[PDB]
RNA sequence: AAGGAUUGACAUUCUUGAUUUUGUGGGUGGUGGUGCAUUGAUGCCCUUGUUCUGGGCCACGCGCGCUACAC
């Protein structure tokens, strides 16, 4: 029961890795921006020192491979970059584990722009256009992950919504700052636990809420 | 850890073709990335912030490392690699 | 729980000593080790050719 | 207090030497 | 302060003079 | 050997450029000190002692006599006016809300 | 004969890089034989640095006659050799800032560069480059008006249309002479050059950028022949905006 | 504002002449890449690039004794 965006009836959990930072650069050769591997390039570009981190979404592979809802099939991952770019992933991509192979998977952002498999029947990674709401299911809950929002158990939060046909969570995969709350889709923010969680542990807490709500 | 002649590294699946095969072992078992991304998850979990957790690790070579809750493990990978080299050879890391 | 940052040197080498930030105490420690090994080798050699 | 901000970079020896 | 430094440099010049008066070497031995 | 190749070639062409620039500055200095007022010998032996232009000057003087002007600075639509009006309204309303809240 | 250190001056100014200038070649204004001495230096060879500082001193001693003496014989055509021999057509910042230092004295700058650039060899790419370097920096206003006058009375070339288009998105405050010049530009393009030529989108955007705000000295018969101008030359991008400027302009 | 603006400075003292000069305002700045026929308001990323100063090498190990460091 694989899940694309084009069967908007069924019950899904949509994660939106929002305000990501994976950005390409031209050195003959093609690199992408890490804070660790180059800082003089950030200073010459005049960027902020801190927010050139695709390590956060590469660590948020764990919601793609959060097995007891992804091996149930009921999860789907979209990514929206600070460069305004929406990347779909398929719920059966076996993502590259190491960051050097994830660095090598910049052909989706630069060259190939949609990857096939070795037998090449189902597309894995896509560079689709905005908004997210059109690709979401018909009824869809309106949730971003803030900190100073009211805290609630995501078990009870998913359980009290009887059949809202999905649950979408906009998680800001940035270093510092503030996510687009009133800009696009979310009128109410649900806060997770009492501490300033990182993006990866926020996604994992919501994924495990979905597991123990929908009985893995 | 391993020597290059001048340099010390932590054994990856990716920093070498056959340093692991020269040492005898196979390359699939030299994965420090997964204990890195476990250590990140455990030390960003809320139970660690609440102070109800501590993280011990034990290497396949039989080396036990105690990991304080108060530590800030670095977020990228090769920063953690350079941390693990000095931990494995100086047996201690201060703040 | 408070969260401290770990102090460690980048491109660590155990066989080299630590980079002390003073060039007049690291230098005296270097040249103390140098005189100790050269004095030991020197007087070892002169007592064994005396033998 | 490091709320996911990451521990900072430390300048290299040659970068501090070029001064 | 730097008196240790300069007496130590003259000490090792004394020692290298001493070695070169006889037939010694630097570090040259074989494991 | 690759880094020595880059360093050696750059130092070689850098020394060539420095030698050429020093030679050109030395040539400028010597030619100055032998031809600045040393050309006072040749300063006396060998010496040397428009209708469309008037039309252009006539048009310039006629515009200087009488001219006129251009309305205002731009040309754009009332749809862009409504967009910029809603933009200024939203910016000033959120700015007043931020000033109230803090 | 001349004092003939000019072999040394030409040898160093072939590949001059940086530094100070020979002061005989600095006070070459106050000696009476400047053209006759550069005719025996013969600098077909050039450095772009001495192009820049030499045109600085040449502005310091150019009139109509001096501009005819140096700039209208070898230096304008050296700029032409630079643009044709630049294979990616990269006219350098050296040459451009030489033009921007050159643009200062407006006394006969028309015959300095704008008269001999419509001689031959001006394509639309060199034309948009020359209009760009004209629209970059300071200009004489009355000579811009006079320039629009004579370049519009000049024969029809698409280089001159993009020249005049840049000179009208200068966003001037237009004299009567140039407004009458533009209404006889419409009287110049009639069934003129409507059966002998056709005018695509570049000519279209030229007169649309004219009609953007160049309408504040226009009475109703001028509105009527602009109305049948767009009625003859109906494109897709005329209707609301040129009807808007027709309802927007005044007398 | 030549009864003096700015240009060239023979270190202070004369060879250029409205390009003015100063405010008040204000247009962003195109030597760009990418399908189309090889000149065509074309979907999609950038504007505010010239001349000198660039380097660590392929404090040795082991070990007995002694000394530090513990309400």
């Amino acid at each position: 029961p694989v899940l694309t965006s084009k069967d908007k009836i069924t019950k899904r959990m949509i994660v939106v890795l929002a305000m990501a930072s994976l950005e390409t650069h031209k050195i003959d050769k093609y690199v992408l921006l890490n804070c660790d591997d180059h800082q003089g390039l950030l200073k010459k570009m005049g960027r902020d020192i801190s927010e050139a981190r695709p390590d956060i979404t590469h660590q948020c592979l764990l919601t793609l491979l959060d097995s007891p809802i992804n091996k149930a099939g009921k999860l789907q991952v979209y990514i929206q970059t600070s460069r305004g770019i929406l990347i779909e992933v398929n719920p059966t991509v076996r993502i590259p584990r190491t960051f050097k192979r994830f660095s090598g998977l910049m052909v989706q952002l630069l060259h190939k722009l949609s990857i096939r498999s070795v037998n090449s029947e189902e597309k894995l990674l896509k560079v689709i256009k905005n908004p997210i709401t059109d690709h979401l299911p018909t009824k869809c809950r309106k949730v971003t992950l803030s900190f100073d929002a009211p805290v609630i158990r995501v078990q009870d939060y998913i359980e009290k919504l009887d059949d809202d046909e999905s649950i979408c969570v906009f998680v800001g995969a940035m270093a510092r700052g503030k996510d687009n709350f009133a800009d696009e889709y979310v009128d109410e923010k649900v806060g997770l636990s009492n501490y300033p969680l990182s993006a990866s542990v926020a996604c994992s807490k919501f994924c495990h809420g979905a597991e123990d709500a929908w009985n893995i | 850890t391993h020597k290059i002649s001048d340099k010390y590294v932590l054994l990856n699946c990716d920093d070498h073709q056959g340093l692991l095969k020269k040492m005898g072992r196979d390359i699939s078992e030299a994965r420090p990335d997964i204990t890195h991304q476990c250590l990140l998850t455990l030390l960003d979990s809320p139970i660690n912030k609440a102070g109800k957790l501590q993280v011990y690790i034990q290497t396949s070579r039989g080396i036990l490392i105690e990991v304080n809750p108060t530590v800030r493990i670095p977020r990228t990978f090769k920063r953690f690699s350079g941390l693990m080299v000095q931990l494995l050879h100086k047996l201690s890391i201060r703040s | 729980i408070p969260t401290h940052a770990p102090k460690y040197e980048e491109n660590f080498n155990p066989d080299k000593k630590s980079y002390d930030p003073d060039r007049t105490r690291s230098e005296i420690n270097k040249m103390k080790a140098q005189l100790k090994k050269e004095r030991k080798f020197t007087m070892k050699e002169i007592r064994k050719d005396a033998k | 207090t490091d709320r996911f901000k990451g521990d900072d970079d430390i300048p290299y020896k040659e970068r501090l030497f070029e001064r | 302060h730097t008196l240790a430094n300069n007496v130590e440099s003259k000490l090792r010049d004394d020692l290298e003079r001493l070695k070169k008066i006889r037939a010694h070497r630097g570090i040259r031995h074989f494991w | 050997k690759k880094t020595k190749a880059e360093v050696m070639k750059e130092v070689i062409a850098k020394s060539k450029f420095y030698k050429q620039e020093r030679q050109k500055a030395q040539g400028i200095m010597e030619d100055q000190i032998d031809n600045l007022d040393d050309n006072f010998e040749d300063v006396m032996s060998e010496l040397m002692m428009t209708d469309l232009d008037k039309e252009y000057d006539i048009k310039v003087k006629e515009l200087q006599l009488d001219k006129r002007a251009a309305p205002s600075d731009r040309t754009k639509t009332e749809e862009e006016k409504n967009a910029e009006a809603e933009e200024k309204k939203r910016e000033l309303e959120q700015q007043r809300l931020d000033r109230m809240n803090g | 004969k001349v004092i003939k250190a000019y072999t040394t001056v030409g040898s160093i100014l072939k590949t001059w890089t940086h530094g100070k200038l020979p002061k005989l070649f600095k006070v070459i204004p106050s000696l009476r034989n400047w053209q006759d001495v550069i005719y025996v230096t013969n600098p077909e060879e050039w450095s772009p640095h001495v192009v820049y500082e030499a045109t600085k001193l040449f502005v310091s001693n150019l009139t109509a006659k001096e501009s005819q003496k140096f700039i209208n014989l070898i230096l304008l055509e050296r700029f032409r050799d630079n643009i044709e021999t630049s294979e990616d057509h990269s006219l350098n910042y050296h040459i451009y800032r030489a033009v921007k230092k050159s643009l200062y004295k407006p006394s006969a700058f028309f015959k300095g560069f704008l008269f001999p650039l419509v001689e031959t060899g001006c394509n639309v790419r060199e034309a948009t480059i020359a209009g760009s370097v004209l629209a970059k920096v300071s200009v004489p206003a009355l000579h811009s008006s006079a320039a629009l006058s004579y370049l519009l009375r000049l024969p029809f070339s698409p280089p001159t249309t993009v020249f005049i288009k840049i000179l009208l998105d200068k966003k001037y405050a237009l004299p009567y002479q140039t407004v009458d010049d533009c209404v006889y530009y419409f009287m110049r393009f009639r069934i003129g050059e409507d059966a002998t030529r056709v005018l695509p989108v570049i000519w279209h955007k030229a007169f649309l950028t004219f009609a953007q705000r160049y309408k504040n000295d226009i009475t109703q018969d001028q509105r009527d022949f602009l109305l049948e101008t767009v009625r003859q030359r109906g494109h897709k991008d005329i209707g609301p905006e040129i009807r808007r400027e027709l309802l927007a302009g005044a007398s």
